[PDB]
C-alpha cells in the first residue's frame, strides 16, 4: 500500500542499483550478449544496452524511471547506452550513506548534485578535441571506435564505411545547421545470406516489387520516373452515386465510359513520356495496358516512406491528380532500373551506377538484426560529429577526468554541502572500473594508478579493452562524440535527483 | 519456453555469491540492523514484540527483541547468534553486538565495490580487531578497586540501568547493589538474587529483602510466627507422612483387631513422627514434598509453622537463606541440620497475603530478594531485565581483575576510531583499507547516542571529534551543548564487557562474509 | 528471493507513536461516563453470554478483551487501582489516557519523547508530594473514629447502584472492617454471600458467619435447627462408615472372622461417633461428609451438623466462634470447640441459611447480600468491595484529601506555577500535565450535565487563589469546599493513580516500533 520514510528512499535507490547490476556485463569491448525472450515470440541475442531493457518488463517505480533513462539517452546520441544505466544507478548508490547515514535532506543532496552536473561538464568540453568532420579518415577512425564491443566488429573498416557513406548521402546542410534525417532517408534493407562483404550502400532504393504486367521492360537505361498518390483505376463520386437506367443500349454506355477515363489517366502519365511509372495505390489491368504500349514499365504498391524516399534519389516530385501533371516532375538523375531476382525473389533497384539505401549480408534473418542495430549505433555517432565536430577521451578516461577536478572541488568546498558533491566524483570512476572489470584486471589496483596518472600526467589516459593495463588514449585512440559524453551525464544526474524527491510511494489509480 | 538447467535435487534455493548475494545479506541484516540501532543509549526506544503465542514483550535491550522475532534470513539469523552469545556470556552488552557487527558489514559492502576480495577484507578485519582488543586493554582510565563496598558497585551498576531504564536509574543500581551485599561475604553466585514483583503502587515502593517472600500460605494454623531473635527451622524432600512402599503397598487385614488397632495405630504412629522433631527446637518446616493429612494436624498443636514449597530451585535458594540444610528422609533434625530465620511471617502485598523469610541482622543470608512494585506488568518486567543487565555486570568484575574501566558515552569509542586508523595507515599493503573501514565502523556508538538524543549528529560528531585530538573522556551529552564529559557524571563501560563484545561481533561479521554461497530447503 | 520475518506485520514511524496514544484514547473515552456521582454505567454481553452491568472501572476494562499492545496497558495499571487502592479505578485510566492525548501536540510539532517523558516525570514527582503535603491526617480532630470510615466509605459509594440506599450500606460496610483484627486487615474474612431475590438493601449482616447449606443427607429434619449458646466442633475431616476415601484389603478364611470384621467396621465408625457426642457440642461441622448414619445419629440426641462445608468457609466459621479445626477424633480438647451468640437455619430468598449469628468474641463477619436480579447483587458486592477497601486503607493511614475534583485540582495549580519557574519545554509538558489533571472535574461535570467549562473555570480562580479544597457541590451546582462538604478520599489513591497512571503514558511514549507476530 503505502511506504513512507528512508523505506522509501531505500528501495527506489535499490531498485535503481539493481536495474544497473543487469547490463553492467554489457559495458566494455569484452562485453556479453544478454539473449532476450519477447512475449510476441522470438528473440533478441543483442547486447547494445537500450534494446536489452526494452525487453523486460519491471515492478518498481523507480526501476521503470532508471530504464526509460536508457531511452532518451538512445534518442539524443545512438551510442552510449548502457553507460549512462550504470552511471544512473552508482550516483543514487553513492548517495544512500550521506543521504540517511549523514542525515542530509534531499534538498541539500540535490542541490549539490545539480551544482556538481555542471562543474562537471566543464571538466567534459575541457578535455574534449574538436574533429574534422569532413576527414573521411577521421570519421571512419571515429566511426570504428564505436563499433568495438559489437558483433559487428569482425569487419569493423567495413562499417564505418557503409556509415559514413551512409551519413553524408543523406545529409543536407541548410542555411539561412546540417539536418541529418538517417531515419527517413536511409531505409535499411537486410537480405538473408551471402558473406557480410556482399553488402553494399546503393545510392536509390531497392523495392521488391515486380513489374505490373510480364513483357513490360525489366530495366530503362536512363529511366523517366513518375511518382504519384492516387490509384490508377475507374474512380468513383464521393457524393450518392446512382445510375437509374432503362434506356437499354445504355448498359454498354457507362460500361464503357470506365475504360474511357482508364483511358485519359493513362494518357496524362504517357504525356510526360515516361518509363517507370511508382503509384503508391493500385493500377487497373486496363491501365496496365494503356502504359504498356504506352512505353513504360510500372510498379504498384508502395509504402509513402518507400516513395518520399525513390523522390529524393529521381528528383521526381510525387504528384496527385494527373491533369495537372506537370513537366518539372521529372525521372531525371536517376541511373538504371535493374529486377535483379534473388533466390526466387525478384527485387528492383534505383541506383544511380539524397537518400541511399543500406542493404546489408550475414548469415540469417537473425544475424543481421544484430547488424541493423551495431550500424544504427556507427551510423549515429557519425552524425553526432556531423552535428558537434567534438570528441571526448575514450577507455573510460573522461569519466576519470571528472572524477578528480571534481573530488579536487569538493573536497575544497567545506559544509555538508560537500558530501553528496564528494560523491557525484567518487561515482563517475565506477565507468573505468567497470571497464577494467570487464577486462578481467585489479580493479583496486589499475585505478589507483589511472587516477593518479591522471591526477597529474594527462587526461587522456584510460583503461585498454582486451588488455587490462591502463593505456593512454591519444596513443591507440578511441575518442567517442563528447555528445555522448553530455548526456550521460547529464541526465543521470537528474535521474538521481527526481529520484531522490521521492520520500513517499502510493498504490492506486 | 525458456529451458532450465543442470538439476536433479529436489526443489531448493542456491544463492550463489557470484550473484551479488553478500549485497542481498547486507540488506536483510540492514533491515533489522535499524531497529537495534534505535534501542540503544538512554535515549534508546522500545518496541512492542506480540509473541507467536500472543503475548505482549516491550524492552530496550536487543538480544531480547531479536530473541522474540521470527527471523528467518540465513546471515541474520548469525548476527543474532552473536547476540546470544552477550546475552548468556556475559548479560550486557548484547545491543552493541549488533550495531557494529551490522555496521561492520555495512562500511563493508564499500570494500567490496572496489574490489577487495572476500579473504582480504576478512584478515584485514581481524587484523584491526586483534589490534583493537590491544588498545582496550591500555585505554583503560580507571578501575574499580574491586573494593565491592557497597557503595563502589552503585558507581558500576548505575551506568547498566541507565540506558535500559533511565529515569530511575539510581531507585534502581541502588537497589539491586544492596541485594548483593547482603549476600558478598567478607574474604560470586549471579542466582543468589531471587526477584519478586507485584501490581499496586509505583516503584517508588520497590524494596529489598535479606531473603525471598512466597507466595503460597503456611498450611497449618501456624499462620505466622513470634518477633524475638531465632527461629529454629527444618527443610525437607520427603513428604511429612507415613512413607509408602515403591512396589504397591496396601493394608492388609486378617483379624478385626489388626483393624481397629490399625485405625488409631498410624493415628499416634503420624505424632510420634512429628512430635520428636517438634521437640529438637523446630517451629518452622517448610515442605518441599506433600504434606500429609494427619500430618500437618498434630504439627497444628505443636505451633510448626508450615510452608509447602516444591520449587526445589526455590527450596535450595531458600536454606541460603536462614542456614539450614535439606533433609533427605525424616526423623534426624541434627541440631547441625537445623537453620535460624529471623522473621517468618505473612505479609499483604497490593492485596494478597504473601509468605516471608527474612532476618533484620543475626543469622546472614545468601540469597535476597528485590520486589519490584509497578503498576504496568509489561514495564515490571523489563526492568527485571535491567537487573539482571547489572547482576550480570558484577558477577563479571569478579576474580579475574573484572574492575577495569574505560569511558563510557562512546568517548572511548571515538578514541578508538583515531587509534585504529593508527594502524590502519600505517599497516602496508591493501588490507590497509580494511582496517580503516573497521574504525568507521566504530563510530556507530556515538553517532546513534546522539541520534537517538535529538542531537543533530553532523554537529555532535565533528565536535566529538576535535574534542580528542589527557582528555578522552569527552563523550556525547545525552542532554544543550556540543559533547559532554564522561568524569563530569562517573559514568563507564567496563571492559570486560564491551571487549567481548567487539570480539564477538567481529566473529558474526566474518562469518557472513566468509559464506561465498546459500543453500534453502521448502520448511 | 530471500525474506526475513514470513509475512508478520509490524508497524514503526513517529506515526507509530501516535496510533498508540490514540489507540489508548478509545479505550479511555469508554470509561469517562462512568465518573462523578452522576456517572453514567455499563452493560457489558461478553463473547462469553454472561451479561453483566458495573461501574468498577477495572471491571469493564476487564470485560472488554482489548489486543492493542499500548491501549492494553490502560487495562492493566486499572487492575493495580483495584489492589494496591480498591477505588479509583475509573479514574486512573481518564488521567492516563488523558496525558498520552495532552502529548500529541510536542510529538506532533516534531519534539523528541525523550523530552516529553522527562517533562511529565518531574511533573509527577511534584503533584506526588503535594498531595502528601495535603493529606489531612487526624484522629480526633474534628472527625472521630467512626466519622473518618463511615465520611469515605460514602462519598465512594456514591456513584454506584448502591447510592440511594447508601447509609444502610455504609453502616454495613464500615461494621465489617471492624469485624476483623485492626491489626491485619485481611478482606478473605469478610466473605461475602449473595442470595437469590429481595430488595438491593434487604441484605443481612451477620456479626458471627453465615454459610451456604451443604447439608445433603437424610435424616436432617431433626437436630434442633436453633441454639443460643451451643458448642461448636469445627472439625475437619471426614464421618462415614466405609469411608468416603481410602481403603485396605480384607482377607478372612473363617466364617466368624467375617461376620467379625463387619462388627469391628462398626463399633469403628460408632466410637469415633461418639467422640464427638463426648465433646458435647451441639453444631457439628466438617469440610468432610457426614454420611447418613452419622447425621441420623446426631439427629436422634438432638444435635445439629452440616457435612462438606465450604473450604474458605470453616475458616471463618473458626473466626467466629472461636473454635479450632480437628482432624481426628482423639485428642479433643475442649479449647478447640467454640460457641456463639445464636445459631438458626433461616429461609432466606428460598434457600435455607446455616448461620451463627451473634458473636462478640469474631474477628470474621459475614455479609448476605440480595437483589432482583443476579446482576445486581453482583454490583453491589462489587460496589462494596470499593468501600470495604477503602475504609481499610483509610484505618492503617488517617491521612485524607478531598476531591470531587479539588485535589486534582489544585495539585495543578502547584504545577502550573511551578512551570512559571522553568520556562521552555519543560514548562510546556509539566504545565501540560497540570492541564491534563484538570479531565477529572472536566468529565465529572460533563458526566451529571454542570456547565462544565464554567464551573471548572469558576474553580481555577477561586482554587488557586486561595480555597485549597475548592471542588464541586455536586448539591447547588457550583464549587465549594469538598472538605467541608466531607467528601473525603484516603491520599493512598491520588498519589498511586497520578504515580501508575504517567507509568502507562511514558511506557506508550518510549514505544517507537511496535511488531505484531502472526501465528
Ligand atoms: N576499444 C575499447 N577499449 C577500451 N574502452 C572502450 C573500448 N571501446 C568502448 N570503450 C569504452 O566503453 C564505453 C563504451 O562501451 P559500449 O559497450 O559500447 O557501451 P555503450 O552501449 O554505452 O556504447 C565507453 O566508455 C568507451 O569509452
Ligand atoms: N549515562 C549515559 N550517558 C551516555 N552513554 C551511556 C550512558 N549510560 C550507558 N551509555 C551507553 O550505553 C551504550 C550501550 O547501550 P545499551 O543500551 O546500554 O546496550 P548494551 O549495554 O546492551 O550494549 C554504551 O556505549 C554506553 O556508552
Ligand atoms: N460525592 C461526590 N461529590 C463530588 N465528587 C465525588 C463524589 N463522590 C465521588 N466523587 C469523585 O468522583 C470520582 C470517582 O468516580 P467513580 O465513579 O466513583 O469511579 P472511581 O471512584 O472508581 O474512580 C473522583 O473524582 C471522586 O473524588
Ligand atoms: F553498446 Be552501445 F549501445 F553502443
Ligand atoms: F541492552 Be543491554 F544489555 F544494556
Ligand atoms: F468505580 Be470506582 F471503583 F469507584
Ligand atoms: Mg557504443
Ligand atoms: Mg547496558
Ligand atoms: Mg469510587
Amino acid at each position: 500500500e503505502r511506504t513512507t520514510g528512508r523505506q522509501a528512499q531505500i528501495s527506489n535507490i535499490t531498485a535503481a542499483k539493481a536495474v544497473a547490476d543487469v547490463i553492467r556485463t554489457c559495458l566494455g569491448p569484452k562485453a556479453m550478449l544478454k539473449m532476450l525472450l519477447d512475449p510476441m515470440g522470438g528473440l533478441v541475442l543483442t547486447n547494445d544496452g537500450h534494446a536489452i531493457l526494452r525487453e523486460i518488463d519491471v515492478a518498481h517505480p523507480a526501476a521503470k524511471s532508471m530504464l526509460e533513462l536508457s531511452r532518451t539517452q538512445d534518442e539524443e546520441v545512438g551510442d552510449g547506452t548502457t553507460t549512462v544505466i550504470i552511471l544512473a544507478g552508482e550516483i543514487l548508490a553513492q548517495c544512500a550513506p550521506y543521504l540517511i547515514e549523514k542525515n542530509i535532506h534531499p534538498v541539500i543532496i540535490i542541490q549539490a548534485l545539480k551544482k556538481a552536473l555542471t562543474d562537471a561538464l566543464e571538466v567534459i568540453k575541457q578535455v574534449s578535441k574538436p574533429v574534422d568532420v569532413e576527414n573521411d579518415a577521421a570519421m571512419k577512425k571515429l566511426i570504428q571506435a564505436s563499433i568495438g564491443t559489437k558483433y559487428v566488429i569482425h569487419w569493423s573498416e567495413k562499417m564505418c564505411e557503409l556509415a559514413l557513406d551512409a551519413v553524408k548521402t543523406v545529409r543536407k546542410d541548410l542555411g539561412q545547421n546540417f539536418e541529418i534525417d538517417i531515419k527517413r532517408y536511409v531505409r535499411v534493407e537486410k537480405i538473408p545470406g551471402g558473406d557480410v562483404l556482399d553488402s553494399r550502400v546503393l545510392k536509390g532504393v531497392l523495392l521488391n516489387k515486380d513489374v505490373v504486367h510480364p513483357k513490360m521492360s525489366r530495366h530503362i537505361e536512363n529511366p523517366r520516373v513518375v511518382l504519384l498518390d492516387c490509384p490508377l483505376e475507374y474512380k468513383k463520386g464521393e457524393s450518392q452515386t446512382n445510375i437509374e437506367i432503362e434506356k437499354e443500349e445504355d448498359w454498354n454506355r457507362i460500361l464503357q465510359i470506365e475504360e474511357e477515363q482508364v483511358q485519359l489517366m493513362c494518357e496524362q502519365i504517357l504525356a510526360v513520356r515516361p518509363t517507370l511509372v511508382i503509384t503508391e495505390k493500385g493500377v487497373s489491368d486496363l491501365a496496365q495496358h494503356y502504359l504498356l504500349k504506352g512505353g513504360c514499365s510500372v510498379l504498384r504498391r508502395v509504402k509513402k516512406s518507400d516513395n518520399n524516399r525513390i523522390a529524393r534519389v529521381t528528383g521526381a516530385t510525387i504528384v496527385n491528380r494527373v491533369e495537372d501533371l506537370k513537366e518539372s516532375d521529372v525521372g531525371t538523375n536517376c541511373g538504371l532500373f535493374k529486377v535483379e531476382m534473388i533466390g526466387d525473389e525478384y527485387f528492383s533497384f534505383l541506383d544511380n551506377c539524397k537518400a541511399c539505401t543500406i542493404m546489408l549480408r550475414g548469415g540469417s534473418k537473425d544475424i543481421l538484426n544484430e547488424i541493423d542495430r551495431n550500424l544504427q549505433d556507427a551510423m549515429a555517432v557519425a552524425r553526432n560529429v556531423m552535428l558537434s565536430p567534438s570528441l571526448s577521451p575514450g577507455g573510460g578516461a573522461t569519466e576519470m577526468a571528472v572524477s578528480v577536478k571534481l573530488a579536487e572541488k569538493a573536497k575544497q568546498l567545506e559544509g555538508i554541502q560537500q558530501w553528496p558533491y564528494q560523491a557525484v566524483a567518487d561515482a563517475m570512476e565506477c565507468i573505468p572500473r567497470t571497464l577494467i572489470q570487464n577486462a578481467g584486471g585489479d580493479p583496486i589496483r589499475l585505478l589507483s594508478q589511472l587516477r593518479a596518472k591522471h591526477a597529474q600526467g594527462n587526461f587522456t589516459t584510460g583503461i585498454d579493452g582486451d588488455k587490462g593495463k591502463i593505456v593512454d588514449m591519444v596513443s591507440y585512440g578511441i575518442w567517442e562524440p563528447e555528445v555522448i559524453k553530455q548526456q550521460s551525464v547529464k541526465t543521470a544526474i537528474e535521474s538521481a535527483c527526481l529520484l531522490l524527491r521521492v520520500d513517499d510511494i502510493v498504490s492506486g489509480v | 519456453q525458456n529451458p532450465n538447467a543442470g538439476l536433479f535435487k529436489q526443489g531448493y534455493n542456491s544463492y550463489s555469491n557470484a550473484d551479488g548475494q553478500i549485497i542481498k545479506s547486507i540488506a536483510a541484516i540492514r533491515e533489522l540492523h535499524q531497529m537495534c540501532l534505535t534501542s540503544m543509549g538512554p535515549c534508546g526506544r522500545n518496541k512492542i514484540i506480540v509473541n507467536h503465542l500472543g503475548k505482549i514483550i516491550i524492552t530496550n535491550d536487543a538480544a531480547t527483541m531479536l530473541r522474540e522475532l521470527d527471523i528467518v534470513h540465513p546471515a541474520v539469523k548469525v548476527l543474532v547468534m552473536a547476540t546470544e552469545q552477550q546475552k548468556i556470556d556475559m548479560g550486557d552488552g548484547t545491543n552493541l553486538v549488533m550495531i557494529l557487527a551490522g555496521e561492520l558489514l555495512n562500511v563493508s559492502e564499500k570494500l567490496i565495490s572496489m574490489g577487495l576480495s572476500a579473504v582480504e577484507i576478512i584478515q584485514g578485519y581481524n587484523m584491526a580487531r586483534k589490534f583493537t582488543l590491544k588498545e582496550l586493554d591500555e585505554m583503560v582510565v580507571g578501575e574499580i578497586t574491586d573494593k565491592n563496598d557497597k557503595n563502589e558497585l552503585l558507581k558500576m551498576i548505575k551506568p547498566v540501568i541507565s540506558s535500559k531504564k533511565y529515569g530511575s536509574e539510581d531507585i534502581l543500581s541502588e537497589l539491586v547493589s544492596e541485594a548483593v551485599s547482603h549476600v558478598l561475604p567478607v574474604a560470586f553466585n549471579v542466582d543468589s538474587i531471587r526477584v519478586v514483583k507485584i501490581m499496586g503502587g509505583s516503584l517508588s515502593n520497590s524494596t529489598v529483602i535479606k531473603g525471598m517472600v512466597f507466595n503460597r500460605e503456611p498450611e497449618g494454623h501456624v499462620k505466622s510466627l513470634s518477633e524475638d531473635k531465632k527461629h529454629k527451622v527444618a527443610v525437607f524432600t520427603c513428604p511429612l507422612d507415613i512413607a509408602n512402599t515403591e512396589t504397591k503397598g496396601t493394608v492388609l487385614l486378617h483379624n478385626a483387631q489388626e483393624m481397629l488397632d490399625f485405625s488409631k495405630g498410624e493415628e499416634k504412629q503420624i505424632d510420634a513422627m512429628m512430635k520428636e522433631i517438634a521437640d529438637m527446637g523446630v517451629e518452622c518446616i517448610v515442605a518441599g514434598a506433600g504434606v500429609g493429612e494427619l500430618a500437618l494436624h498434630y504439627l497444628n498443636r505443636y505451633g510448626i509453622l508450615v510452608l509447602k514449597v516444591p520449587s526445589k530451585f526455590e527450596l535450595r535458594r531458600l536454606c541460603r537463606v536462614c542456614g539450614a540444610t535439606p533433609l533427605p528422609r525424616l526423623g534426624a533434625p541434627t541440631p547441625e541440620e537445623l537453620g535460624l530465620v529471623e522473621t517468618v511471617k505473612t505479609m499483604e502485598i497490593g492485596g494478597d497475603r504473601v509468605t516471608v523469610f527474612k532476618q533484620e541482622q543475626g543469622e546472614i543470608s545468601r540469597t535476597s530478594t528485590i520486589i519490584l512494585r509497578g503498576a504496568t506488568q509489561n514495564n515490571l518486567d523489563d526492568i527485571e531485565r535491567a537487573i539482571d543487565d547489572g547482576v550480570a555486570a558484577v558477577k563479571g568484575l569478579m576474580k579475574p581483575s573484572g574492575g577495569k574501566l574505560l569511558p563510557g558515552a562512546g568517548a572511548t569509542e571515538i578514541e578508538l576510531i583515531s587509534r585504529i586508523t593508527k594502524y590502519g595507515e600505517r599497516t602496508p599493503g591493501l588490507l590497509q583499507l580494511a582496517i580503516k573501514q573497521f574504525a568507521v565502523a566504530f563510530e556507530v556508538v556515538p553517532r546513534t547516542l546522539a541520534e537517538t538524543a535529538g542531537l543533530d549528529v553532523n554537529e555532535v560528531l565533528p565536535n566529538l571529534y576535535a574534542a580528542h585530538n589527557d582528555h578522552l573522556y569527552k563523550g556525547v551529552d545525552i542532554d544543550d551543548e556540543g559533547v559532554k564529559d564522561i568524569r563530569e557524571e562517573n559514568i563507564y563501560d567496563m571492559l570486560a564487557t564491551k571487549k567481548f563484545a567487539i570480539n564477538v561481533a567481529t566473529e558474526a561479521a566474518t562469518t557472513v562474509l566468509s559464506i561465498d554461497q546459500i543453500i534453502m530447503a521448502k520448511k | 528471493i530471500v525474506v526475513l520475518k514470513e509475512g508478520t506485520d509490524a508497524s514503526q514511524g513517529k506515526g507509530q507513536i501516535i496510533s498508540n496514544i490514540n489507540a489508548c484514547v478509545a479505550v479511555q473515552e469508554a470509561l469517562k461516563p462512568t465518573l462523578g456521582p452522576l456517572g453514567s454505567d455499563i452493560l457489558i454481553v461478553t463473547s462469553n453470554q454472561k451479561t453483566t452491568i458495573s461501574n468498577d472501572g477495572a471491571t469493564i476494562l476487564k470485560l472488554l478483551d482489548v489486543v492493542h499492545p499500548a491501549a492494553k496497558t490502560l487495562v492493566d495499571i486499572s487492575r493495580a487501582q483495584d489492589a494496591e487502592v480498591g477505588d479509583g479505578t475509573t479514574s486512573v485510566t481518564i488521567l492516563a489516557g488523558e496525558l498520552m492525548k495532552e502529548a500529541k501536540p510536542f510529538l506532533e510539532e516534531g519534539i523528541s519523547s525523550h523530552l516529553i517523558m522527562k517533562g511529565y516525570r518531574k511533573a509527577v514527582s511534584l503533584a506526588v508530594e503535594k498531595i502528601n503535603e495535603l493529606a489531612v491526617d487526624i484522629t480526633s480532630e474534628k472527625s472521630s473514629g467512626r466519622e473518618l470510615l463511615e465520611r469515605c466509605a460514602r462519598t465512594a459509594m456514591s456513584s454506584k447502584l448502591i447510592h440511594n440506599n447508601a447509609d444502610f450500606f455504609v453502616k454495613m460496610c464500615v461494621d465489617a472492617v471492624l469485624s476483623l483484627d485492626r491489626n491485619d486487615l485481611d478482606d478473605k474474612l469478610i466473605g461475602i454471600k449473595k442470595i437469590p431475590g429481595g430488595a438491593m438493601e434487604e441484605s443481612l449482616f451477620i456479626n458471627g458467619v453465615a454459610f451456604k447449606k451443604t447439608f445433603s443427607y437424610a435424616g436432617f429434619e431433626q437436630q434442633p435447627k436453633k441454639f443460643n449458646n451451643p458448642k461448636i466442633l469445627s472439625l475437619n475431616v471426614e464421618l462415614e462408615l466405609k469411608a468416603e476415601k481410602d481403603n485396605a484389603e480384607v482377607r478372612v478364611e473363617h466364617v466368624e472372622d467375617y461376620q467379625a470384621i463387619v462388627d469391628a467396621e462398626w463399633q469403628l465408625i460408632f466410637e469415633k461417633l461418639r467422640q464427638v457426642e463426648e465433646t458435647g457440642a451441639n453444631i457439628v461441622l466438617s469440610k468432610l461428609p457426614i454420611g447418613d448414619l452419622a447425621t441420623q445419629f446426631f439427629a436422634d440426641r438432638n444435635i445439629f451438623c452440616a457435612g462438606r462445608v465450604s473450604a474458605d468457609d470453616m475458616n471463618r466459621v473458626i473466626q467466629a466462634v472461636g473454635g479450632s479445626i480437628q482432624s481426628t477424633t482423639s485428642d479433643i480438647k475442649p479449647e478447640h470447640l467454640g460457641t456463639c451468640a445464636l445459631f438458626e437455619e433461616m429461609q432466606i430468598g428460598s434457600e435455607r441459611y446455616n448461620l451463627f449469628q451473634g458473636c462478640p468474641q469474631a474477628k470474621t463477619c459475614t455479609l448476605l447480600l440480595r437483589g432482583g436480579a443476579e446482576q445486581v447483587i453482583a454490583e453491589v458486592e462489587r460496589s462494596l468491595h470499593d468501600a470495604i477497601m477503602i475504609v481499610k486503607r483509610a484505618l492503617q493511614n488517617k491521612l485524607i484529601v478531598a476531591g470531587g475534583g479539588a485535589t486534582e485540582m489544585e495539585v495543578s495549580k502547584c504545577l502550573r506555577d511551578y512551570s512559571k519557574t522553568i520556562a521552555g519545554k519543560q514548562q510546556m509538558i509539566i504545565n501540560a500535565f497540570a492541564k491534563a489533571l484538570e479531565v477529572i472535574p472536566r468529565q465529572l461535570c460533563e458526566n451529571a450535565g454542570f456547565d462544565a467549562i464554567e464551573i471548572l473555570n469558576k474553580l481555577r480562580l477561586a482554587h488557586s487563589k486561595g480555597e485549597k479544597w475548592y471542588g464541586v457541590v455536586f448539591e447547588t451546582e457550583n464549587i465549594g469546599d469538598n472538605f467541608a462538604k466531607f467528601v473525603w478520599e484516603p491520599a493512598l489513591v491520588k498519589i498511586n493513580a497520578l504515580n501508575s497512571a504517567t507509568e502507562a503514558t511514558n511506557l506508550i511514549l518510549s514505544v517507537d516500533e511496535t511488531i505484531t507476530n502472526k501465528g
